């Protein structure tokens, strides 16, 4: 690999469901790359159905010469009105992947536990779900990392 | 079910044909 | 049969077999 | 891969259920192609069986050259009297592959939702599905990619 | 089920280690 | 691969349970071949039971030289003392392979449609299946066509 | 358990395991 | 692959269950092989589980040099008291394996229909089989023939 | 079930990855 | 393989529960072998999981020179108190494995039959089993044996 | 859902995917 | 392998819930290693998901000459907090695993009963575990071991 992921950072978190996701993430480059790296958050609106993704950024860093690099990745938060009832509420996962030359090569996965925070609320919640009272709490302790092998060519 | 759920979820954050382990670090 | 299946369903044909599946081009 | 699918721009999107599909297709070739690309629009009429595919259209490109390209595939609606009840009204699916030399390198998969606009309609839906009345709205903010290793 | 059914006919067109494609053509 | 099949086209279509199987293949080859190619026609009995397969009919096609081909390749019906009286109405498969040096490279598959025609039978099927009075229509509008890698040696 | 998952149960000890399948020699 | 199987005839078929298997075997060797081929008949004697399989013969055949050969592969029949009552009247399978240097490469599979022909016993069979009674049928017609890469 | 258990010592048996015979021999 | 299993013989078989396995292991060795061969018995305690193996001996068999070599392989009967009661009667497995340089090349796998032999006990199976009443009895006539390719060096 | 099914999760957390378990080392 | 592990004896075992994790491991190196040896203790909170896994501690062992080594991994106990209430009782696993290159070579698994000792509390469990009266009893006489293909 020509590209290796050392640390992804999460950053405020918790959050207001409709408060921006931050990651801090930091990666090594072995060798000079001549094109760019294609970075994505993805929201799991629904463990049911890939139908309810949402890419909530995609980022191009580049030309990527050898050595260590950190940026910021920030992305908006979900649609509500895309989520299923019956998953708003509950824990669910987002995703930062990155592809070269249309390949991806790594995958970090988080799981995300979206809650109400007043007892009342939490206890008995409503069939509506009330997205402006729910919070995010991303288990940034359990990072799941995947590598795939791709041609760096 | 509840472990189906998760189930779900664990191949969303793996996908496929990679090697997924805890951390990076 | 359930709910669950058809959406698995679903998602086997949009994949076919054999490939990496991703979210856009992107 | 020789050939890169750079974007799908889904177009006339959401539509009357009778009304063609047309998506604009961006593509990059690496190097000169010898063969045609052959592009098809493929609608799964069911979830429980390929026997309900339709292929809407095919159509092959080339030969070609090195460089970007741009066309508008279109495909006329599925045949409904070939779609089971249970199926016409939901959530199913739309592929547009692209295979070269017989061999498939990229699906592209859209979620599609086939509703009925009308209160009455979507509150008592008939048994017998009302196709005129069904509109069709391809998920497009969620393009599902899928590219596989070929001979090149 | 019946959905067995469908499943089990559709692999008996695509046999196994194949890729399976909708028309030739 | 040696060989590639272009198009296979279903003739006397729908027909009689008890008439012959009826398709035109056109293929392409693209050297030479030293050996045969062996075409064959399966009966899917049933979607229970591999026990259920008939051999409707094989063929060898050969010496093959470069450039287009094309055939008729006809089969006898299946032999209804061999269907599951489940299985004989609805949707069963029928299949079409070549092996070239008793490899598959190719298969067709085909969904098979047998129903009375007669809206009485329709309505209430008999108990023993009544060959004579069904009709066999291949879904000929939905090839499905499956490649095989082999050693074309 | 099932009539069917005996059916299985039969075809996978009739090809065993990474093999290719095929009715006849021919 | 240095040998290929052309073909299994079915011998002394239907038989009484202690009757003995004789198949008739015809293969082709593509070049001399300096190893020995192992063939053997394997009896399931339930779906359910490998621990009732009987090996009901093993054969060594060689020096193989390159060319055609035949010939009839016999086997005393499967021993009843290995056998599962609930898997002894119906379906089962037999096959016919053939290994080159402990490598299977060959592996030709037939389906074995178990009844009573007497009326009586068909109607009602009894709870412990009757096998002096029963009809061994291998489906002749279809054998299901599985090639395996080997190291030749 | 008992099928299930059968299974499972049959995977026991095989372990994964190789081509499990009937004997050696 | 450099290594090649050309039988395993059972040996006092059937035998009281309490009593050691034998196992006569004869094998031929295609070429010198610089490092050991290891050979180890485990008997599967429960179907159900991989926490009840009980690997009962452990044996380092080398250097190995070219040509056929044969061993007796002993090992003590499992403990009984890590078998699951659910598990003690009926069927299980025994297996016999070999690694050269870690590696698994070869498995050899036996049904295994533990039962009473009084009629009584038979019948009438206590709730905690009685291991100094059962009989295990291999099933020596179908040995079930697995290859795998390993890297010989 | 099952006590089986509990069984067959850990023995996948202890295996992982595309390796090879044994018994000890030995 | 460049990297082979030997053995690992567990110590301090059985020991009450809250107290800390040792294992001796012994590895061999058949050639100098350039790159550091990641090591981690990783403990399986619950079954159900990976969500409860709990990365106990983490080491960089390196560089590493070739030959024998031998280092006690230590590691706190996992915190109760995280512990779903059906998985605290009963059967769970922990693993040991270590990486080169980020590329997991080696994964060491022990299943771990975690049971009161106290006769009222085994017999009447409460229905919030009492992690301050649970004794781990890790299953040393059986550790599983998983190798895996790596770029070395």
């Amino acid at each position: 690999a020509k590209v290796q992921v050392n640390n992804v950072v999460v950053l405020d978190n918790p959050s207001p469901f409709y408060n921006p996701f931050q990651f801090e993430i930091t990666f090594e480059c072995i060798e000079d790359l001549s094109e760019d790296l294609e970075w994505k958050i993805i929201y799991v609106g629904s463990a049911e159905s890939e139908e309810y993704d949402q890419v909530l950024d995609s980022v191009l860093v580049g030309p990527v010469p050898a050595g260590r690099h950190m940026f910021v990745f920030q992305a908006d938060a979900p649609n509500p009105g895309l989520i299923p009832d019956a998953d708003a509420v509950g824990v669910t996962v987002v995703l930062i992947t990155c592809t070269y030359r249309g390949q991806e090569f790594i995958r970090v996965g988080y799981y995300v536990n979206n809650e109400y925070t007043e007892t009342e609320l939490r206890e008995n919640p409503p069939v509506k779900p009330d997205f402006s009272k729910l919070q995010r709490n991303i288990l940034a302790s359990n990072p799941r990392v995947t590598r795939f092998h791709i041609n760096w060519e | 079910s509840t472990e189906e759920k998760w189930a779900r979820l664990a191949r969303r954050i793996a996908g496929a044909g990679g090697v997924t382990l805890d951390g990076f670090g």
